[PDB]
């Protein structure tokens, strides 16, 4: 994807001057697709802005117009800045892919239920799978989304792992948004962990890991990673399993004191330079 | 109502079982008890969640006192299983039980003994105790010194 993006960019450097700028929409669209494949948001926003200022006067068939809105919603959904605008881009993209292609439509509504399931609202998912309009485009793809929405409205974890286990043979071809799905899994995992551990100052690991009936390997690794991220006060244990939570409120004392010592060292050293200069 | 007003002493509900039974038997007053138990599930929710509401409300009352009731023994005196007490704790996690301390080895819980910042907690207690002894000692000293003047 490196030589294709570089060669394509150098092709744009000599094709922006050539007439019939409507052809540049394909190579700039693929440019945004490979910038998202390389996980580069700023340059995808600059080249995407070039695609907007290019397709503002150019009005090619909606085969390329709706893909700009869909890929725009994917770019905005990569950083998770605002789900409303991205949901609007996926909505207009679904309006563009309406009744033109079955896989593009099922992946358009799949992207709608994705960007809308990321904001924790399954009621609209049920409203979209209960309507007769989107019912004719249903299939094996939307079943996994119904399992994700069911696990989200039920606040279950082992059921979500069951959705990631039984449907992995339609989750094997899942797009790069798999990292976002793991971010939702880790989000509900964070909610449960800060839900059951918070009232338990010191408790058994099996008494608190029994309700979730999961192994302590992945949970222990995620917990240790979150303490290493220093988001809250806590520490794990393996031999005894003792949980200890503590904090150090007076932080502004040692910092200001250390700054006074470090700043005054230069004062005394400069004084020794003035005296050492005036004496010898 | 007087037992449910304040200072709920830990007593057995078996004495209230026959009180509710005769509450369903007598018809001179509070007659529509069968109307309270009209539905097959609503009355069961009111009874189970009523005994649950008092068996949690008494915990909310004794939570103010720091006497360390040792609920491990209280579960033995109440003759109930610890599983539904863990479910009661599952009602405490939403009942704002964040101010507590548990133990991994034993089962004794602690509703007190915080980190105790000496600048706020011990400072406040030393202010109320020391200052209360200062002004309180100041009142009865010269007050009694003026009370003994009438003997002359």
């Amino acid at each position: 994807y490196q030589e294709a993006l570089h060669l394509g960019s150098q092709l744009l450097r000599e094709l922006k001057k050539m007439d019939d700028k409507a052809l540049l929409v394909e190579v700039q669209l693929l440019e945004s697709k490979t910038y998202h494949a390389l996980s580069n948001l700023p340059k995808a926003r600059a080249a995407l802005t070039s695609a907007r200022t290019t397709a503002n006067a150019i009005y090619c068939p909606p085969k390329l117009q709706a893909t700009l809105d869909m890929q725009s919603g994917i770019i905005h959904a990569a950083e998770e800045k605002d789900w409303k605008t991205a949901y609007s881009y996926f909505y207009e993209a679904f309006e563009g892919y309406d009744s033109i292609d079955s896989p593009k439509a099922i992946t358009s509504l799949k992207y709608m239920l994705l960007c809308k399931i990321m904001l924790n609202t399954p009621e609209d998912v049920q409203a979209l799978v209960s309507g007769k309009l989107a019912l004719r485009y249903a299939g094996r793809q939307t079943e996994a989304l119904k399992c994700v929405a069911q696990a989200s409205k039920n606040r279950s974890l082992a059921d979500f792992e069951k959705a990631l286990t039984d449907y992995r043979a339609e989750l094997r071809d899942d797009p790069i948004i798999s990292t976002h799905l793991a971010k939702l899994y880790d989000n509900l995992l964070e909610q449960n962990l800060i839900r059951v551990i918070e009232p338990f100052s010191r408790v058994q690991i099996e008494h608190i890991s029994s309700l979730i009936k999961l192994s302590k390997a992945d949970v222990e690794r995620k917990l240790s990673q979150m303490i290493l991220d220093k988001k809250f006060h806590g520490i794990l244990d393996q031999g005894e399993g003792v949980l200890i939570i503590f904090d150090e409120p007076p932080v502004d004392k040692t910092y200001e004191a250390a700054l006074e010592t470090i700043q005054n060292m230069s004062k005394v050293v400069d004084s020794l330079y003035n005296k050492a200069k005036k004496l010898t | 109502l007087l037992k449910l007003f304040t200072t709920m002493e830990l007593m057995r509900w078996s004495t209230l079982v026959e009180d509710y039974g005769m509450e369903l038997r007598k018809g001179s007053l509070e007659s529509p008890a069968t109307d309270v138990f009209g539905s097959t599930e609503e009355g069961e929710k009111r009874w189970k969640d009523l005994k649950n509401r008092v068996v949690e409300h008494n915990i909310r009352i004794m939570a103010k006192y720091y006497t360390r009731i040792t609920m491990k023994r209280m579960a033995q005196l109440l003759d109930l299983s610890v599983d539904e007490s863990e479910a009661f704790l599952s009602n405490l996690v939403v009942n704002k039980t964040i101010f507590a301390k548990v133990d991994r080895l034993a089962g004794i819980i602690n509703f007190q003994r915080p980190k105790d910042p000496n600048n706020l907690l011990n400072d406040w207690s030393q202010k109320l105790n020391s200052l209360m002894s200062l002004v309180n000692k100041t009142t009865h000293l010269i007050a009694k010194e003026e009370m003994i003047h009438n003997l002359q």
